[PDB]
């Protein structure tokens, strides 16, 4: 018994957690999933590992989850895992439905699971959720908001971020082109192409959703396959019309 | 509610009225009191309503996976032992009054099962508020290996006898004959009983504070 | 054969995807030193072992191999004896548990899958080993007719025209699949006859009345008759030419 | 109700009336109260049919697998101890009264009382509502070293005479005979009845 | 790699071994047994200026008749401080009278081998704590030393710490039976004074003494300015 | 094997648990123990090694009563024989609980030999260091002996052995017609076997504990009196000088 | 018990056991599943190492419900346990909602289990990969299930051995509004490249679902789709 | 060594090393005796002072009006061992009214200390006592230990040095049965200082002695409660 134990929850001697930095390296190999902030709305795009000419298509997104009405969030990592804790996540959206009779805010949601993700690194003896989230959302006290978090049970809030294969690459980009207070969603929109085009294009590839305010109710929507090959063509022109010049 | 079951020679017949009552008020005119449990296994609901409904359902459910498991047509033995042990840990709590009828392996079957968790096997039993009428029928006029077409007439007969003679009891007869060969759900086999009505109301009749109306657009 | 981490200890997954474990338990019926044969007939059903009596001061009766699991049902057990008795115990419960609950006498398929299922727990959990021992059942079930299941310590199983396990396992499988590629008219007689010649030519000895044991269930007498020396001699003798 | 079970020289009569009473309404007219515990062994059902039929089955169950563990039949002292330990435990919960009686190779032929978890051996007893009503007769009637038809008789006329006067009791007699050679099981009608005074 | 009740072949608990260990690096604390009273002194062991030196309470009141020293594990001794405050009161509630020195001792002792994997709710590993109980009950002014193991023991005087090897010497020389108390607080300090690398002074360590007629009282600035002279 | 040898719950590459293996060997290095079926019931005799001459007869009692009825003979770590007389005790107090009468003893044997066979599945728990022979007489079922060891094997014996001379024992055994002589002869006898089997060089001197069942006692595990245990001990010693 | 994940982060940063189970279907008796317009079809091997092998008696082809089967590459007594647990998720949907459970619906609980497995003390995960084919709201449904717990939605695929090459195979052999007809005979094609033998209604177990459910065709329905190859 | 840290695992020799490491906590322990007349069971115990400065370990603890005992290992299981052995004699005399047999009790120990031997994560209790005590059947020594084995004694000693009390006392075992107390507490006494080296010998500070009979109950003497047992023979 002794013996045979891992010890997932324990301190190496540097200081660290060695199954929750080694989770962070599953994450490092799955497809890259970005989000960016904006004034009017907010997005999220993805890369889709799921490419193959006889899968199927039945659900509306593949990394995409909505959460609450006014909630939703994409994954890195392994999938299975992202499923669990997706499922828990919209149980928790409830439970603060159920209790309070408003929407649950978007960082007190995100804080919920990331309690339980830093339990799986402190105690049980179980390995962590090998998964990194994405979410974004509105609430009546910050309104648009994206948040990032980790196996860790670590989360921040960001204006634009990264994870999955490319993260590094694609913040430093994301610091270049990204201008505080100032970006609209079709500007995010460019950028959010910009960006994966770089770390990866076929619009089977990507998957792109916007959650947006309109008329005093939240409006969360996938990408059709139309809107994103027109997007990607004014890139590739917007591309070509520089190189010119 | 009138529910009654009977024997015949190829298989076995179940019936059953359609009146749910409320109190001393009829709440519904219409109702399946005949349920399904397996292809060639059926049950008649009598007591408290949702015991009926919820316990042929999950019983329905274990026959469903024990069939599955087995690869096997169910045996009616079965669903009155998986009855019975359910029915006898809620002490009669559980108020669901059961005549389970069908055929399997061993030939046709017809049991009698109470809320309590006590059965009897029987060749014919009736339960439910007008049980005495349809039993007093079937005393009268039953003998061993009736025909198909005698034992639908004997059983309408005492359905009816329970539908005009107990105030619970009303309206059509449902019936299922289980042959050996598949299950015949006679829906509305009988109607013993068979206006003007019309009170056209002006649009504008009714008197109006607020109105709001939500498009929906597909 | 590649290996790593605890995967031979434990039954969990080598690199090649196999459970070390698991075919350790396989190597543990042969520990038992004895070779079983099971036959299915045209209205009967039969299995046969070696009662190995070395020692004069036992008690031949108590040493067996065939076990009682129900009026209807019987089984031989092969290998460690200590697994092969709580695998029977479990088997007993199961069945009558079964007629409890559901209120008709367990089938044949129904019982091996049962103890199969319970097999497959040691199969994944870490903390106990699998029952180094193999199950063959034997029963008349009254649509299919009589019935022959083997269950392995993998938690594997399956129904059976014949079959055998333990030390001799292979030669016997291969003495009955020659056998069963021939017409022959499948009475009580010839299905008997063919169990005791495969166990006697493959391990290459003339058999007495007290180096082996016998247990039969047939369309006339379907409870579980174990033989005794007197009818196993009955048998024997008949193969005298 | 009404039971009764009856001891002789190499096995045991053991009878039931067939009426399961709802007050004044009859339920089932023709219920068989000798239920088997095992292939030699029965008991006469008798109170709360839901509680009677249980305890029967739970029995059942516990003998099966008790013979099957032993490699023989079980004795009757067993299965009426498997009865009564149920009957006691929970005496509070349930309102029957499970008589039972059998053969075995060992002590032969015996009737067991467990009436509100206790055992008791006798040569008969008798239970149910309607045994109030033939104490006398009972007592008045048996003698000792009865054959298997002088048992079959005396069973028959007392649980013709209380189905006679008890309301709760009714319909035929159900019988069973068990011996070494077997169960030989038998219905004496409403028709074929024992004629005695009913004025 | 192994468990935590995994004896020696010497005939010991590695972990018991292990925390007799820890109590090594703890700053050291003496106590002193006398017929006029019990005294107690530790060295605080002040890593800053910043750090404020009143609350590095190392000597506590555990009722107006005993006091307890420590070494060793600062915070695993408060776990075993409460235990025996929550004791004394359960003890005053239930019996109407103050516990003896010895039976307080007991009752924390009943706690050192309280600790495993499997069969439990409850600690993993003992306490690496030292404690000088020091009190007067009814059999006169008692002084109480308890380790990890659960061993306890009366100690006419007794030390515990870093320098419990040299100051046990010392106080052999030091140490009269039909001494004063005054006498018996002037030899804690003096002994304290030599093992300390830090220099002694009123902020850099606690003193205090229990009596038959007064209660547990810990020395302030002023009163230990006053001894501070020998 | 190594490596492979260390739990319960790990078979070796031969099919081999090392762990129950492992435990027989205490049972091997122990003291020898011995128990013949007779005709009218079942004898048990025991070589048990006086350690000091400062402890009392009867201490470290290696005869046991499981039942009124049934008697328990041990040989292993004693700790744990002591503990499954325990198990023995109980399970044969839950069948009088249960059906009212004295447990059969195969049933017994059975019963206690699966609490055996569950330590020799997991790594939370070790086999029992123990083989034990379980002896009865009875009206019906007459005598029976059945023995157990640490692995949970349960088989009947008309003689039985276990210890250090597990092997030497049996073939002295073997040349007794045990099935025609009676529990007054077999005490006799059951004594010689264990002062042959005694190694007096190697190991210090040992009491002989004698007990038995049979019709002598009406089914009654009592233990040898010392008119009949002193005639035997007596018979060993003048009769080992007749074969010397 | 043992209260610990027995799956575990490598450095490269890998669930090991998850891997290691992949290779235990990948090794396993071959699996087929393909989506017609108008049905959906399951196929696999059944070849056992002896005639002797009553092949009437178990079945590799398994309903769930009567909308809903099943069928597996890699470990047989694995494949049994998400058998009856499955049975018995999709009647704790039936009970609760008075509906045929969705097969999305069935796929997402039984891969909760199979995540479970991934993680949860003193267990390996499932060295199996399930298909499941379906029938919802008037259309065909084929899902795949892995070790890991991750499902994916396929119009056709391959298991076990020769799945590189069954898949390559479909892949340009499929069209997207084929016949049930066609589909049924496609799949034994598929399953005839990775085959060692001659193919009969014994050897291979075969089943389909429609607008009348789920079920598993018969030896003599096999025998006359091997007729014309 | 791969046999040495779970008392679970069997060595290939067929020994359980934990179980054999834990008796080596009573032989490191100081020494104690224990012996028995026909009349009376008496305990002597050498206790160890830590320093010189510091009071004696207690060895001799009580557990009924008839039944003490002396301890040898650690003081934790010792104390444990205690009060489960107080509380089942505490049982008998509130479920029976009648003191627990001392047999009975010692069997009870053998049962409990046994129990952990055989479980994972668990360990033997590391401690060996000398149980006197007197009931219906006279006077007894028993000994116990952390393998869970118990002995019936004419006489015993246990801890360190304690093979020359041993060999002292299979001397002198038909002239216990036969003494008055008096002659029974001077022997005991005399089987301890054979443990010691020839520079140091008993004195009332490191002497405790534990006294059960048919008259008096189990009383325990210290410091000057000793100083007339000692007063009699004192020479090498
Ligand atoms: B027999 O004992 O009558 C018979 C034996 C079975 C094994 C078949 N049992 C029944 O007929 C029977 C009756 N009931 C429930 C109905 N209860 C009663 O009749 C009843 C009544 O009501 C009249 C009363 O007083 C009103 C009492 O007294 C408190 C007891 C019982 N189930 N099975
Ligand atoms: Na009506
Ligand atoms: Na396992
Ligand atoms: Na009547």
């Amino acid at each position: 018994s002794r013996r045979y134990d891992s010890r997932t929850t324990i301190f190496s001697p540097e200081g660290r957690l060695y199954q929750v930095e080694y989770a962070m390296e599953a994450i490092g190999h799955a497809g890259t999933c970005l989000g960016i902030l904006a004034n009017d709305g907010v997005l999220l795009a993805a890369e889709r590992r799921n490419i193959h000419k006889l899968l199927d298509e039945v659900f509306f997104s593949e990394k995409i989850y909505k959460l609450n009405e006014d909630m939703a969030c994409s994954v890195a990592g392994i999938t299975s895992d992202a499923n669990v804790l997706t499922n828990e996540l919209r149980l928790i959206a409830q439970r603060y439905l159920l209790q309070y009779q408003e929407p649950i805010p978007c960082e007190q949601l995100v804080t919920a699971l990331c309690d339980i993700k830093q339990a799986y690194t402190q105690f049980g003896g179980k390995r962590p959720f090998g998964v990194s989230l994405l979410y974004i959302g509105w609430d009546k006290h910050y309104g648009f908001q994206l948040y990032q978090s980790d196996p860790s049970g670590n989360y921040g809030g960001w204006k634009a971020t990264c994870i999955g294969n490319n993260s590094a690459a694609a913040v430093s980009m994301l610091k270049q082109d990204y201008k505080e207070g100032e970006m609209t969603l079709k500007s995010a929109l460019a950028l959010a192409i910009k960006v994966l085009n770089k770390t990866m294009l076929s619009a089977e590839k990507v998957e792109i959703a916007t959650l947006t305010r309109e008329n005093g109710k939240t409006v969360i929507r996938v990408l059709k396959q139309k809107e994103v090959e027109q997007l990607i063509k004014k890139h590739e022109e917007e591309e070509a019309k520089a190189e010119r010049e | 509610t009138t529910i009654a079951g009977l024997v015949f020679q190829d298989g076995v017949i179940l019936g059953a009225d359609t009146r749910a009552t409320n109190d001393s008020v009829v709440a519904d005119k219409s109702c399946e009191k005949i349920h399904f449990i397996a292809p060639k296994i059926y049950c008649c609901g009598a007591g408290v309503a949702a015991d009926a409904e919820m316990t042929t359902r999950m019983v329905a459910s274990k026959m469903e996976l024990h069939a599955l498991s087995t690869g096997r047509e169910p045996r009616v033995a079965t669903v009155t032992r998986i009855l019975r042990q359910t029915l006898f840990r809620y002490q009669g709590h559980v108020g669901a009054s059961l005549i389970v009828g069908g055929v399997d392996l061993t030939g046709p079957q017809l049991y009698g099962v109470h809320p309590h968790g006590s059965y009897s096997r029987l060749p014919f039993t009736a339960l439910g508020s007008g049980q005495d009428a349809a039993l007093a029928v079937l005393e009268d006029r039953f003998q061993p290996n009736m025909t198909l077409e005698a034992a639908q007439g004997l059983l309408v007969e005492a359905v009816t006898a329970g539908i005009l003679g107990d105030l619970g009891s009303g309206g059509n007869v449902d019936a299922c004959v289980i042959t050996k060969t598949g299950a015949k759900l006679l829906r509305t086999l009988s109607s013993p009983t068979e206006r003007s009505g019309r009170y056209h109301f002006v649009p504008g009749t009714t008197a109006v504070l607020t109105q709001t109306v939500k498009p929906l657009t597909l | 054969g590649s290996s790593a981490g605890f995967d031979r200890h434990i039954t969990i997954f080598s690199p090649e995807g196999r459970l070390y474990q698991v075919e350790y338990a396989f190597k543990a019926i042969n520990q038992g030193g004895l070779t079983s044969v099971a036959v299915r007939g045209k209205d009967c059903a039969v299995i046969v072992t070696q009662k190995k009596v070395p020692d004069k001061l036992l008690d031949s009766s108590t040493v067996t191999h065939l076990f009682k699991i129900t009026e209807n049902i019987g089984c031989v057990m092969t290998g460690m004896t200590a697994d092969s008795r709580s695998q029977v115990q479990r088997a007993r419960y199961e069945a009558a548990n079964w007629k409890y609950k559901y209120g008709y006498e367990i089938p044949v398929d129904m019982l091996c899958k049962r103890i199969a299922d319970i097999s497959q727990v040691y199969t994944q959990n870490a903390e106990m080993r699998p029952l180094g021992c193999c199950m063959i059942l034997i029963g008349i079930d009254e649509e299919q007719g009589p019935q022959v299941y083997k269950c392995d310590p993998a938690g594997y199983y399956c129904g059976f025209k014949a079959t055998a396990a333990g030390v001799k396992q292979t030669e016997s499988t291969s003495f009955l699949e020659k056998k069963v590629k021939k017409k022959f008219d499948w009475t009580f007689e010839q299905t008997v006859e063919t169990a005791i010649t495969c166990l006697s030519t493959v391990l290459s000895i003339d058999f007495k009345p007290s180096e082996i044991e016998v247990g039969v269930v047939t369309v006339e007498n379907p409870k579980f008759r174990i033989l005794t020396e007197a009818e196993i001699d009955a048998h024997l003798v008949a193969l005298a030419e | 109700t009404t039971i009764m079970a009856v001891e002789f020289d190499g096995g045991v009569v053991m009878g039931s009336d067939s009426r399961v009473s709802a007050g004044e309404a009859v339920v089932n007219r023709v219920f068989d109260k000798l239920s088997p515990l095992h292939e030699r062994i029965y008991c006469a059902l008798s109170g709360s049919a839901a509680d009677a039929q249980a305890v029967a089955d739970m029995a059942a169950y516990q003998l099966e697998l008790h013979g099957i563990e032993l490699e023989e039949p079980p004795l009757v002292l067993a299965a009426a101890n498997v009865v009564r330990n149920i009957s006691y435990k929970y005496r509070e919960d349930l309102s029957a009264h499970l008589m039972v009686a059998g053969w075995d190779q060992r002590e032969g032929g015996q009737v067991y009382g467990t009436l509100g978890g206790m055992l008791t051996r006798q040569p008969f007893a008798i239970g149910g509502s309607g045994s109030t009503f033939i104490y006398g007769y009972v007592d008045a009637a048996y003698k000792p070293g009865m054959s298997p038809e002088e048992c079959r008789r005396f069973t028959t006329d007392a649980i013709a005479l209380a189905m006679s006067r008890d309301g709760s009791s009714g319909g035929v007699i159900y019988l069973v005979t068990i011996t070494a050679a077997g169960v030989d099981h038998r219905v004496i009608l409403g028709n074929e009845l024992p004629k005695f005074y009913d004025e | 790699d192994r468990g935590v009740n995994t004896f020696s072949p010497e005939g010991r608990l590695f972990q018991v071994e292990y925390a007799i260990e820890a109590i090594k690096l703890g700053s050291t604390a003496i106590g002193i047994q006398t017929s006029e009273g019990v005294c107690l002194a530790v060295e605080k062991r002040i890593t800053s200026p910043l750090m404020e030196p009143s609350s590095i309470e190392k000597i506590v009141e555990i009722d107006a008749h005993i006091g307890c020293a420590m070494s060793g594990l600062i915070a695993d001794a408060k776990t075993l401080i409460d235990k025996a405050r929550v004791e004394t009161q359960n003890h005053w509630f239930t019996y109407n009278e103050t516990m003896t020195v010895e039976s307080v001792t007991q009752a924390v002792s009943n706690l050192a081998l309280q600790f495993g994997e499997e069969d439990a709710d409850a600690m993993s590993r003992p306490f690496g704590v030292a404690l000088l109980f020091g009190g007067v009950d009814e059999k006169g002014p008692q002084l109480f030393h308890m380790d990890p193991s659960g061993t306890f023991v009366q100690c006419d005087a007794r030390a515990i710490g870093s320098a419990s090897e040299g100051a046990q010497s010392s106080l052999q020389e030091v140490y009269h039976k039909s001494m004063t108390l005054k006498e018996a607080i002037k030899s804690s300090l003096i002994i304290l004074k030599q093992v300390m690398e830090e220099k002694l002074n009123a902020t850099n360590i606690e003193l205090a003494t229990v009596q038959p007629g007064q209660n547990f009282h810990m020395f302030t600035k002023e009163e230990l300015e006053e001894v501070i002279k020998d | 094997g190594t490596g492979y040898d260390l739990s319960a719950s790990t078979f070796s590459p031969d099919g081999r648990v090392f762990q129950v293996e492992y435990a027989m060997k205490a049972v091997e290095n122990s003291s020898t123990a011995i128990g013949i079926r007779c005709k009218d019931g079942v004898v048990f005799g025991v070589e048990k090694l006086v350690l000091s001459k400062l402890y009392e007869e009867g201490s470290n009692k290696r005869l046991f009563n499981v039942d009124r009825h049934v008697g328990m003979a041990v040989a292993g770590l004693l700790a744990d024989a002591r503990s499954l007389a325990d198990i023995a005790r109980e399970e044969a107090s839950n069948f009088r609980s249960n059906f009212g009468y004295n447990i059969p003893l195969k049933h017994l044997a059975d019963r206690v030999a699966m609490y055996v066979h569950a330590y020799t599945l997991y790594s939370a728990v070790r086999p029992f260091g123990c083989s034990f022979m379980l002896g009865s007489y009875s009206v019906n079922d007459g005598a029976q002996l059945y023995m157990i060891d640490p692995s949970g094997v349960s088989y009947g014996y008309w003689g039985c052995a276990i210890g250090k001379a597990r092997q030497a024992a049996k073939t002295e055994i073997e040349k007794l017609q045990m099935k025609e002589m009676t529990c007054r002869d077999i005490v006799k006898e059951v004594a010689k076997i264990i002062y042959i089997v005694h190694d007096e060089v190697k190991d210090k001197a040992f009491e002989l504990e004698l007990s038995w069942v049979g019709e002598l006692t009406n089914g009654r595990h009592e233990i040898v009196p010392k008119d009949i245990r002193e005639e035997a001990e007596k018979y060993a010693k003048e009769s080992l000088k007749e074969e010397d | 018990g043992y209260s610990f994940s027995l799956t575990t982060f490598s450095p490269s940063g890998k669930l090991v056991q998850i891997e290691y189970a992949l290779a235990a279907v990948a090794g396993g008796a071959p699996s087929v599943g393909i989506k017609a317009a108008n049905g959906v079809v399951l196929a696999t091997e059944k070849k056992q190492k002896s005639i002797l092998y009553d092949e009437r008696s178990v079945h590799k082809v398994e309903p769930i419900t009567k909308h809903i089967g099943l069928v597996y590459s890699g470990m047989g007594p694995d494949y049994r346990v998400l058998v009856h647990r499955a049975r018995k998720l999709a009647q704790q949907y039936y009970l609760v909602y008075q509906e045929p459970i969705p097969t999305a619906q069935l796929v997402q609980r039984v891969a909760s289990v199979m995540q479970e497995y991934t993680q949860s003390g003193g267990v390996r995960p499932f060295g199996v990969s399930l298909l499941i084919c379906g029938w919802n709201e008037g259309r065909p449904y084929l899902f795949q299930s892995d070790p890991s717990g991750a499902y994916f939605a396929w119009k056709a695929t391959a298991m076990g051995k020769n799945y590189v090459n069954g898949k390559t195979f479909l892949e340009k052999r499929y069209n997207e509004d084929l016949e049930l007809e066609d589909a049924i005979h496609t799949a034994i094609l598929t399953l005839k490249e990775s085959f060692e033998g001659q193919m009969t209604e014994d050897n291979i177990e075969v089943g389909i679902c429609n607008e009348a459910g789920f079920r598993r065709l018969t030896p003599t329905e096999v025998k006359d789709y091997l007729a014309a190859i | 060594n791969q046999y040495d840290n779970d008392v679970t695992v069997w060595s290939p020799q067929g020994r359980i090393h934990q179980i054999e490491y834990a008796m080596e906590a009573v032989k490191q322990g100081s020494a104690t005796v224990g012996l028995k007349s026909k009349t009376h069971a008496v305990l002597v115990a050498l206790k160890r002072a830590q320093s010189e400065l510091a009071a004696h370990q207690k060895k001799i603890l009580h557990v009924d009006n008839h039944i003490g005992i002396s301890i040898a290992g650690l003081t934790a299981d010792a104390r444990l061992l205690c009060n489960f052995m107080r509380q089942e004699c505490l049982d008998s005399r509130f479920v029976f009214d009648r003191p627990l047999p001392v047999s009975r009790l010692v069997s009870l120990i053998g049962s409990k200390t046994q129990i952990p031997t055989q479980r994972y994560g668990r360990r033997p209790y590391g401690v060996g006592l000398l149980i006197a005590g007197y009931d219906d059947m006279g006077p007894h020594i028993f000994q116990t230990c952390p393998s869970a084995n118990y002995f019936d004694c004419r006489a015993m000693s246990i801890g360190a040095r304690s093979q020359s009390a041993r060999t002292y006392l299979e001397r002198h075992m038909s002239e216990f049965m036969e003494c008055n107390l008096n002659e029974l507490v001077k022997h005991g006494l005399r089987a301890l200082r054979e443990t010691l080296p020839a520079e140091q010998d008993l004195t009332t500070k490191n002497v405790s002695i534990g006294i059960v009979g048919k008259d008096l109950e189990f009383t325990i003497y210290d410091d000057d409660d000793v100083s007339p047992f000692l007063e009699g023979l004192e020479e090498r």
